[PDB]
RNA sequence: AUUGUUACAAUACACAUUUUUUGGGGACGGGAAGAGGAGACGUCGCGACCCUCGCAGAGUCGUUCUUGACUUGGUCGCUUGAUGUUUCUUCUUCCCGUUC
């Protein structure tokens, strides 16, 4: 009951994870992307075991215009808690 | 955990209708709980064969109309 | 009658040619030969090689395909 | 357990039409039922978004897919809730 | 004989090239560890959108629900 | 309560007929039927009223009214309907 | 016992006076309300802390930039707690920076 | 349109709401039952359709709803 | 252990919300539960920049919901 | 007595008419048997709650009086009532079901407000009053109010148009 | 002059295919006329020379002043009715409403 789940607390740390925590750990960047052409900007603070994420110095970035011209528009938020669904790539930057 | 009755289509042909527009058939050969349909032909659509056997997976696959009712 | 599951074991017995089906891409299909058994639907695929399927050769080496993107097998 | 499977079951050799995840309207009799909502009719009627329509004598649905399954005004109150 | 598990594991410590369904980019980099939902974690990672590359990334961690096949 | 009509125009649709008895209907009383029961049109329609008094009126008033052609002939129901 | 520089690259570019002012500014502001102080150092995620830094390296129109962001908070901050009209001068909020 | 603050789905059973689904057809119908997945009973579906201005109407089933492509439901009006 | 159990946590607070359609909504949580249910207080709405087509009473599930904007911005999540 | 906010608010609004819609309001104690001598003042109480159903028959009702959105008032019924006149730029798309029977309308002029119908009035159908006694009413009627179906439960057939 | 037993739900576990964690004067509107939108597939309506002719979700029985069990609008016009797939390629004049 309590090893099973106790035990899958350090797999964070072993696994793809790994890199996400150690971020975590200490308040760094990271390029977060999303579903639908976007590219979130921002400092991680807490983690979880299926990517529920929660950061600070959330700077987006997301198109709303046709193919012809594209338009890059930004919007300063913070304090968020984006679902592991819409996560699909993480990478903390030097 | 509850099995499909998949039992009364054995041995009969059925025309598939896959995702993404895709009128398979193929007659019925195996079954299971996840709806992986072990068929035993295949015939894509005009008509032109590519295969004689084929394990579906279970999330392809929404609709299956039997041949021999 | 055959199981999915002792299709596998079927498979991994023989080592028979295979046409593999992708969700997204209708003509960009993959061609090799199953491996690996498991559980889950993921398994691999030893020389694999993507052919693009009328409504023609992609690089690759043992593709290891995901479970859930898989569309067919033939064996 | 589950209130509308219940329901579901209950509704056997009845008129129950429905709707996919692409928009295929059906409309013929109930075989069976279970846990994860696996349909299975006789005489279904094909009315498609598409256009082209059609009579199928059988056919068996995908409860993943299912947008929707329709039911009659007969078992509203009883015999299912209490 | 040879499992995807323990292909997977073989693979690690070595070049790999995995590609994603929607918007297909080919992330190519040395596979680092790997975990029983099939998560991954990339080094020297280069984001190749269908041949030409946006940028070298460095360190990063890729899901599992989104990339398509695994190869080198 | 209950009034059951008799020789209307079957040509006319289902509820858009339902409709038009509920527009005449609202004058007397309230009507608490909204759809007809019997399915089969040309007359046969049950104006189901919260009161009987204005039953009655509806009665009394609308006895060979015209609408839609043909005059309407008004008759006290026989049988108690299933909502009242 | 461990050792940190403080001004982790401010000595270079600008006096040790300068520098110390910054900190003053800063610690105060932090002291006031730490949440918005942060928010304030981690507007652009882009302009990141170092591994042997204990603020962001900004450019010096951002770091002058914000540390009028830090006077702002604090003169806001103190406007809300104690109910004052208004600040008269600069000078006389130099006071309210440095000794509180 | 009238709607108290009701704390959950057992205490809001029985009652006209509106229903949106994945594609952004819009429903209509009184809640009867509950479920795990959140599949409620519809007791008579009246469904919506906007193309990709204005909506459209139907009036096809009484159907037990799914829980996969259901947005969100919205209280339209009480009963009774 | 999950993330979930901070959701669960709060209460009462004016919470944006990116859904998949990408019109916002900053309302009230209520009731939040396990599987991510929220139930809107009051919040705005832009039907398929985001147009003023607003409802008062709601009740959102949780796979839709992609993210939760703040209202408290506080770090306590173990307890 | 007078429709007042108080009245509207008191009125039961709780029994739905089942035929379209939902609400069916009856303003006052009872709207059917209120007494509204005056015009419909103190719509803003309903607030457009809700075919609607205002079923405001059995009145003293001077002239119809509407104040709400494009959804708001299908299936008005204002029987029995002693409409002179109802000219209105509020209720222009909605009110499409009007049962105005054993109304007021003298003159085929009296009915000029709802004539010009092409942007006037998008639905309206008026029937049982002295109006319709008078010569060529109905052909009147169709040659303004085109959008009127349905002209006293009989519809406004294609021959009849073309007469008028 | 409450305690005991039994049954069913809630709370306590919950990333792999049937489900909550991945298949994205000038503008505007309507109607009519003239000059250089159209064809399929269905799905509901306005008329009728047509059909059809009546009182009851329907039928049967046990027991008692109202309840338990067992069975299973169709056709033709539209003489310019509405509406979703699916292929191809606007200007002038008058009338009526809104806005400045």
């Amino acid at each position: 009951r309590a090893e099973l789940e106790e035990l899958e607390e350090f797999e964070f740390k072993h696994g793809p994870m790994s890199l996400i925590n150690d971020a975590m750990v200490t308040r760094t960047p990271v390029i977060i992307s999303l579903r639908n052409n976007h590219k979130i900007i921002a400092r991680v603070k807490a983690f979880d075991r299926h990517c529920n994420m929660v950061l600070e110095n959330v700077k987006e970035l997301w198109t709303e215009k046709k193919g012809k011209n594209v338009i890059n528009r930004e919007r300063f938020i913070s304090k968020l808690f984006l679902r592991g669904d819409s996560v699909i790539v993480v990478l903390k930057t030097p | 955990v509850s099995t499909p009755e998949l039992k009364k289509y054995m041995d009969k042909k059925i025309l598939l209708n896959i995702n993404g527009s895709r009128k398979v058939a193929g007659i019925l050969r195996g079954y299971d709980i996840f709806l992986n349909v072990v068929l035993d032909d295949a015939m894509e659509i005009n008509n032109h064969q590519l295969g004689l056997q084929t394990v579906i997976r279970g999330n392809s696959i929404i609709s299956l109309e039997a041949l021999d009712a | 009658m055959v199981p999915p599951i002792n299709c596998i074991f079927n498979f991994l017995q023989q080592q028979t040619p295979v046409t593999i089906w992708l969700f997204e891409q209708i003509g960009i299909r993959i061609k090799g030969k199953i491996v690996g058994f498991d559980e889950f639907m993921n398994v691999v695929i030893d020389e694999a090689v993507e052919i693009p399927v009328n409504s023609k050769g992609t690089p690759l080496g043992k593709i290891l395909l995901k479970g859930d993107n898989i569309t067919l097998i033939t064996s | 357990n589950g209130i509308p499977v219940k329901l579901l079951n209950e509704a056997q050799g009845h008129i129950v039409s429905l709707e996919l995840t692409t928009g295929a309207t059906y409309r013929g009799k109930l075989v069976e039922s279970e846990d994860s909502m696996n349909v299975q009719l006789r005489d279904v009627i094909a009315t498609e978004p598409q256009g082209a329509v059609t009579h199928m004598d059988q056919i068996f649905v995908r409860g993943s897919q299912i947008k929707f399954i329709v039911v009659p005004d007969l078992l509203k109150n009883a015999p299912l809730f209490k | 004989p040879v499992n995807p598990k323990p292909f997977l594991k073989g693979l690690v410590n070595h070049r790999v090239g995995v590609k994603l369904k929607f918007n297909s980019t080919e992330y190519r980099g040395t596979l680092v560890s790997t975990d029983n939902y099939f998560n991954l974690q990339l080094n020297e990672a280069e984001e190749f959108v269908a041949g030409v590359s946006h940028g070298t990334l460095g360190e990063i961690f890729i899901r599992c629900n989104n990339v398509l096949y695994i190869r080198e | 309560n209950t009034l059951y009509v008799s020789q209307l125009n079957e040509k006319i649709n289902m509820q858009r007929l339902r409709v038009n008895l509920f527009l005449l209907f609202a004058t007397f009383g309230e009507v608490l039927k909204v759809s007809m029961n019997f399915k089969k049109q040309r007359g046969q329609a049950f104006i189901t009223m919260r009161t009987i008094d204005q039953a009655s009126l509806a009665q009394i008033s609308l006895n060979g009214e015209r609408f839609f052609g043909k005059p309407l002939k008004v008759e006290f129901s026989k049988s108690e309907t299933k909502t009242l | 016992m461990v050792l940190f520089n403080i001004y982790d690259d401010w000595l270079d570019r600008i006096s040790s006076y300068t520098a110390f002012s910054r900190l003053t500014l800063l610690l105060r502001a932090l002291k006031t309300n730490e949440e918005s102080a942060k928010m304030i150092l981690l507007s652009d995620p882009t302009i990141t802390i170092k591994s042997y830094h204990l603020w962001p390296s900004f450019t010096d129109e951002q770091w002058i930039t914000i540390e009028s962001q830090m006077r702002d908070l604090i003169l806001t901050e103190y406007g809300r707690k104690y109910n004052v009209n208004i600040s008269a001068l600069t000078q006389t909020e130099i006071k309210d920076i440095i000794l509180g | 349109i009238q709607v108290a603050h009701s704390s959950r789905l057992a205490n809001l059973i029985d009652y006209k709401l509106r229903v949106l689904t994945q594609d952004g057809r819009v429903y209509i119908g009184q809640l009867m039952a509950f479920d795990k997945h959140m599949n409620l009973v519809l007791n008579e579906c009246i469904e919506e359709r906007v193309p990709k201005i204005k909506v459209e109407k139907r009036v096809l089933g009484l159907t037990i709803l799914r829980g996969e492509q259901i947005l969100s439901t919205v209280v339209e009006d009480k009963p009774l | 252990m999950k993330l979930v159990n901070f959701l669960k946590k709060l209460r009462n607070e004016q919470v944006t919300i990116e859904l998949k359609n990408g019109t916002t909504v900053w309302g009230t949580l209520q009731s939040v539960s396990p599987q991510m249910n929220a139930i809107l207080t009051d919040v705005k709405l832009t039907l398929p920049s985001d147009n003023i087509a607003s409802l008062q009473y709601i009740n959102i599930r949780g796979n839709t919901i992609r993210q939760i904007i703040l209202p408290d911005s506080l770090n306590l999540d173990s307890l | 007595m007078k429709f007042t906010p108080s009245i509207v608010i008191d009125a039961p609004q709780y029994y739905v008419d089942h035929f379209n819609g939902k609400y069916n309001v009856d303003k006052c104690v009872i709207l059917r048997d209120l007494q509204l001598e005056t015009d419909s003042e103190s719509m803003p109480s309903s607030l457009k709650h809700l075919t609607h159903i205002l079923d405001l028959t059995n009145n003293d009702l001077i002239m119809i009086p509407d104040l709400s959105r494009r959804d708001d008032i299908h299936t008005l019924l204002l029987g029995r009532n002693n409409i002179v006149e109802v000219d209105g730029r509020l209720l222009p798309m909605n009110v499409q079901n009007l049962t105005l029977s054993n109304n007021s309308i003298r003159r085929f002029e009296d009915l000029q407000r709802l004539r010009r119908a092409p942007r006037t009035l998008k639905n309206l159908t008026l029937i049982g009053n002295q109006v319709c006694h008078l010569a060529n009413y109905r052909e009147h009627v169709l040659r303004l109010v085109p959008h009127l179906e349905t002209l006293d439960f009989q519809n406004v057939t294609a021959e009849e148009r073309k007469s008028a």
